[PDB]
């Protein structure tokens, strides 16, 4: 009836839910903390013990900016649901004015867009059991938390029509960019946010995370999973793509920087690999029954790598 | 059955000749509304759902498989009679002939007691002979319904349910939901390779194996304003209609698909011509025509309009996006002109937003409207309505450093996930667009004071989110030599227009040229020179009647060097 | 016939005495409708566009085309019927009579079937007669737009379009839509050349 899992645990249901955390990381690579606190948090819930009041989990995910923040949520979506649609995106990036919180949960009776309702209320309504992720909570001002602070900690809402929406199954997951060699940047991130939030709105959420930097080793495991997008979007065609040893590597050479995140990888790959194979695709060099084996060129593997050339045969 | 025939329609001696299409993939909602109905009080199911997801398909495969013998015993043998509400109500002058049809429907549903009934769109229920508060068609059902004594299936749309139903609870009571939910891509594929028979029957076509995996693809992937798998059917149908209209045995394959889907939203989904990919290939010449220099700034638009036109572009994220930063008179608007007239043939497609305009807080709701219970929340946003004209365009954003902060934080979301929502509550994709930023700041050592610039005035999130930040060059002398040959080709078509010619020797355009350097340039000057020595004094000549329309005016230059600074240097119009 | 005259007025029978202006380069957007009208299920185009660039113009240079039979042999002797949906709703003074009127039509295009419906401002059909005890036209004509028994050819304002077909979403699903345009500046003088010999 509701879509809401409560069952008995099956074998496979029970093995999958104590690897969860595997499952998570097949495409999220590290973030180990926060994949850890979001496992717990789902444990909880399917195991039954779950305090009914409260919602199934609360979650403030910050650090750098292109680190998995938004990516995890899609990730826990998508084992939960099996596909990304079913997560409930609503950004806070249009909410700067404080007089669009009504599209959170409506307009009062007696004006224009009454009978609509609220956006949040009825998708939260329409599905019980939902991720519901609040993208770039420090843009919007404080009164729209005002209005989430009910949800966080009784699960509940009170729309424009009067009806009364149950947060009580649905996973609440905030992500902002405060504070943007752990230690120092976990503890600015905390009081960054003691000092941008009130301490009644950060005492009603369940778990802070503050999310570590990528390293060389998850920037080049990042490589094949990005990588591994274009190989499929050529499946497409009848078209395979492969890359040796030292494109992986080279990849990762040009795509590796602390003071940023995942970003420059992408345009690494977008300008290094999907540019020259779309100019070879056009200009038929490759077509369909073709497999593309890319390779590096006047490179030893060891030193920074300022002219190898990526070939495509 | 003379009673019902009337006011309904039976689906399932529908069923009988085969007349209702073959419905495939339903199996889990049609046994939820199977054991739905066989409860004992209150065996109501209502159909919530989205416009277009086979919410009347469902019953009509409970009637085939009521025809065919799948059903248990308690719907076995039974007839599935869909009711027409406006068929009920039509020719009741008075109220005695509208109560006394719907009370002789029930009487002989009661009397055969094979017969569950069906009502598509619910929502005509609440108020059929009067309104709300009075007899009408849901006051003489629901002491029916509450009981359990009635089969009805209701069929409504989730925004119905929420507006017109939920509002009546009574009869929120006595239906249960039945979430008819939208089908995945492969649900869809095997729904379209179910309904191949019929459409290559009608159609007198042939439809591949391949040709329904793209429409189904192509369906979820670029139409953002319905819901599988009615659009996907809508290409395949809409392609048969092509083939049987062309030939007047065909053959339908992803070609035929995406033509149409390119028909229909005006993104170019299309098998490259050769014409067209000799075109792609060269395009940076074709842009060179218009805009001069800036070969880093071409190239990288170039690349980034070549992979998203040969199938190689992430289907999350836009086009591209781009930062066109540098002096002012560079080109920065010139090329996404250029890139505009190149795509669509015209300049006026270019969505050009002006970020002046939003230099206050209150502008931010321009781009997508006022929120619920607002002034200007019926018309919506500027720039999601002009998006959704078109889902391929080219979006500017000009002189973006006049802007203030709230419209990056809102136009963030455009720029990483490719949507933008509207105070409305609809989400427009801009996974299509080509999203160009030109800025004025910081005016290899330009190249980091730019750099650094954009570092202090942005927020990281925003830079991470751009594609390419190109920095614009300042201008040369070859090529503002070019320019001046530019302006001087199209004042010459403006005057042909008038029956005339005008043409220059090497002498002017040098001293115009010369006139017109400085580390300022492109046309905010040396547009004046030719507005000044060279328009003007024209007008000035054909007003007076002089070189009047008909002769070709050749325009020298005396009392000059060909080298000096030519200050003494006159232009003369013979 | 003696129904439908009674509530709309034909535009074949008004090409063949030429009382419809020429439509000159509009072959693409009348080989759309044509190509909308010869589906199976949902056969119902809606001209969207801007005011005043012609949507009442593709439809009567398809009526042309109909009366001159270049159109193909789906559309080959079908009479296009304008629906005027003030004359449908006129003389009610009731509740069941604009149904009566609604229903009486439907099954006289079903029973001919060589009869496509032509409705200027699509958008009225949602509240085409709305009482406290009345079922609007756009509910009993939406079973019959959805299997595609029944082929109408709308024509709407961009604006009305999002304003109130947009608002409903099971209205705006059996209707395909049409992008007509404004003409160039080339086109709109071909047009001009069109209709000269008329203006003089
Ligand atoms: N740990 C990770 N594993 C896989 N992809 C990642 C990871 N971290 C970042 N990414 C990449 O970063 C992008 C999402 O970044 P996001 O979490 O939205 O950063 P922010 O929320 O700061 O904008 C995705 O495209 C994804 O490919
Ligand atoms: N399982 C299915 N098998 C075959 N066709 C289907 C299936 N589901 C949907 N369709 C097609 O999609 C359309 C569904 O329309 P429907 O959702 O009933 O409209 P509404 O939402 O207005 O009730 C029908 O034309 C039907 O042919
Ligand atoms: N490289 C170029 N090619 C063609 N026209 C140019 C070029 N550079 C400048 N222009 C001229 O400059 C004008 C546009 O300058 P623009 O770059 O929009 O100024 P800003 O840098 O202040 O935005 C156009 O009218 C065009 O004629
Ligand atoms: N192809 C064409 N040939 C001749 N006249 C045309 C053509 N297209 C548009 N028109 C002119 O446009 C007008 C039709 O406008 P119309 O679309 O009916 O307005 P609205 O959209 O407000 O109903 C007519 O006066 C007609 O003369």
């Amino acid at each position: 009836w509701t879509g809401i899992p409560v069952f008995k645990l099956t074998e496979a249901e029970t093995t999958r839910l104590l690897r969860m955390e595997e499952e998570l990381h097949k495409r999220i690579i590290g973030q180990e903390d926060a994949v850890k606190a979001v496992s717990k948090a789902i444990r909880r819930t399917r195991a039954g013990l779950k305090d009914p009041k409260r919602p199934s989990g609360s979650f403030i995910f910050a650090g750098p900016s292109g680190v998995g923040k938004t990516e995890l949520s899609k990730a826990l979506a998508n084992f939960l649901f099996g596909d990304d649609d079913a997560l409930i995106q609503i950004d806070m990036g249009e909410f700067h004015d404080r007089f669009t919180a009504s599209r959170l949960f409506g307009a009062p009776p007696g004006y224009v867009g009454y009978e609509e309702g609220g956006q949040l209320t009825e998708k939260v309504r329409r599905k019980p059991f939902s991720v519901v992720l609040f993208d770039e909570i420090e843009k919007a001002h404080q009164e729209i938390y005002n209005s989430l602070l009910q949800v966080l900690e009784d699960g509940r809402l009170t729309d424009g029509q009067g009806r009364t929406v149950d947060f009580k199954n649905t996973v609440l997951i905030f992500t902002s960019n405060l504070g943007t060699d752990y230690e120092r940047m976990k503890q600015k991130v905390n009081d960054e946010l003691k000092k941008h939030f009130r301490p009644e709105f950060l005492n009603r959420i369940d778990d802070i995370i503050v999310f570590h930097q990528l390293t060389r080793e998850e920037i080049i495991r990042m490589v094949d999973l990005m990588i591994s997008r274009v190989a499929g979007q050529l499946k497409s065609k009848d078209m395979a793509l492969v890359l040796t040893d030292a494109a992986k590597a080279l990849l990762a050479k040009r795509g590796f920087d602390p003071v940023l995140g995942a970003r420059p990888l992408r345009r690494t790959i977008q300008r290094e690999i999907e540019d020259q194979l779309s100019e070879k695709i056009l200009f038929e060099e490759v077509g369909p029954g073709q497999v593309v084996t890319v390779d590096v060129d006047n490179w030893d593997g060891e030193g920074p790598g300022e002219d190898a050339v990526f070939t495509f045969t | 059955s003379l009673v019902l025939d009337q006011f309904g329609r039976n689906l399932t001696a529908a069923a009988m000749e085969g007349k209702l299409d073959p419905v495939i993939g339903r199996e889990k909602e049609i046994e939820r509304v199977m054991q739905v109905l066989s409860r004992r009080t209150k065996n109501n199911p209502v159909l919530i759902g989205e416009p277009g997801v086979g919410k009347t398909a469902v019953v009509e495969g409970l009637a085939q498989a009521i025809v065919h013998g799948e059903v248990p015993e308690t719907l076995k043998d039974k007839q599935l009679y869909t009711l027409d509400l406006g068929s009920l109500v039509a020719g009741s002058r008075y109220r005695g002939d509208f109560e006394e049809r719907l009370k002789k429907v029930l009487k002989e549903i009661n009397t055969r007691g094979d017969i569950i009934l069906f009502i598509d769109e619910l929502h005509t229920l609440v108020g059929a002979g009067a309104a709300e508060g009075a007899i009408d068609a849901a006051s003489i059902l629901k002491p029916k319904l509450a009981r359990g004594e009635l089969q009805t299936i209701g069929a409504t749309t989730l925004d119905e349910y929420r507006k017109y139903i939920e509002k009546d609870a009574a009869l929120e009571r006595r239906f249960q939901p039945v979430q008819v939910g939208e089908p995945t891509v492969e649900h869809t594929i095997e729904i379209l390779k179910g309904l191949r028979d019929r459409y290559e029957a009608h159609h007198r076509v042939s439809i591949t194996d391949a040709a329904m995996v793209a429409a189904a693809t192509l369906a979820d992937r670029y139409i953002n304003d319905r819901f599988l798998p009615d659009k996907a059917i809508d290409l395949i149908d809409e392609a048969g209609a092509r083939m049987r209209i062309r030939r007047m045995v065909a053959e339908v394959d992803d070609e035929q698909i995406a033509e149409v889907l390119g028909n229909w939203t005006g993104i170019p989904v299309f098998k490259l011509t050769e014409a067209e990919t000799t075109r792609l290939l060269r395009m940076e010449e074709e842009l060179h025509k218009r805009i001069i220099g800036q070969e880093d700034a071409v190239k990288a638009v170039s690349k980034a309009i070549r992979r998203t036109r040969a199938g190689l572009k992430d289907p999350k994220r836009p086009s591209g996006s781009f930062i066109f930063a540098g002096p002012s008179g560079v080109g920065k608007t010139e090329l996404s002109k250029a890139l505009a007239n190149f795509l669509f043939g015209d300049d006026d497609a270019l969505i050009q937003i002006d970020m002046g305009e939003f230099h206050d807080r209150f502008t931010a709701s321009r781009l997508f409207g006022a929120p619920p219970g607002y002034v200007g929340y019926e018309e919506g946003g500027q720039l999601t309505e002009k998006v959704r004209r078109k889902p391929f365009s080219v979006v500017l954003f000009d002189e973006i450093e006049k802007a203030h902060q709230e419209i990056y934080n809102s136009l963030l979301q455009v720029l990483e996930d490719g949507r933008l929502t509207d105070g409305q509550g609809r989400t427009v994709d801009f996974k299509n667009t080509v999203l160009i930023f030109t800025s004025n700041l910081g005016t290899e050592r330009m190249k980091q004071k730019v750099n650094d610039e954009l570092k202090k005035h942005f927020r990281p999130e925003f830079l991470n989110r751009i594609d390419d930040i190109i920095v614009f060059h300042q201008l040369t002398r070859e090529e503002i030599i070019r320019m001046v040959d530019l302006m001087i080709s199209r004042v010459a078509g403006q005057l042909k227009s008038k029956d005339m010619a005008l043409v220059l020797t090497d002498a002017a355009k040098a001293l115009l040229a010369k006139r017109g350097f400085d580390p300022v340039l492109g046309a905010r000057p040396l547009r004046r020179t030719i507005q000044r020595e060279i328009e003007d004094q024209l007008s000035e000549k054909i007003l007076f009647e002089e070189v009047g329309p008909g002769q070709v005016v050749t325009v020298d230059v005396d009392n000059w060097d060909g080298e000096g600074p030519g200050e003494d240097a006159v232009f003369t119009f013979t």
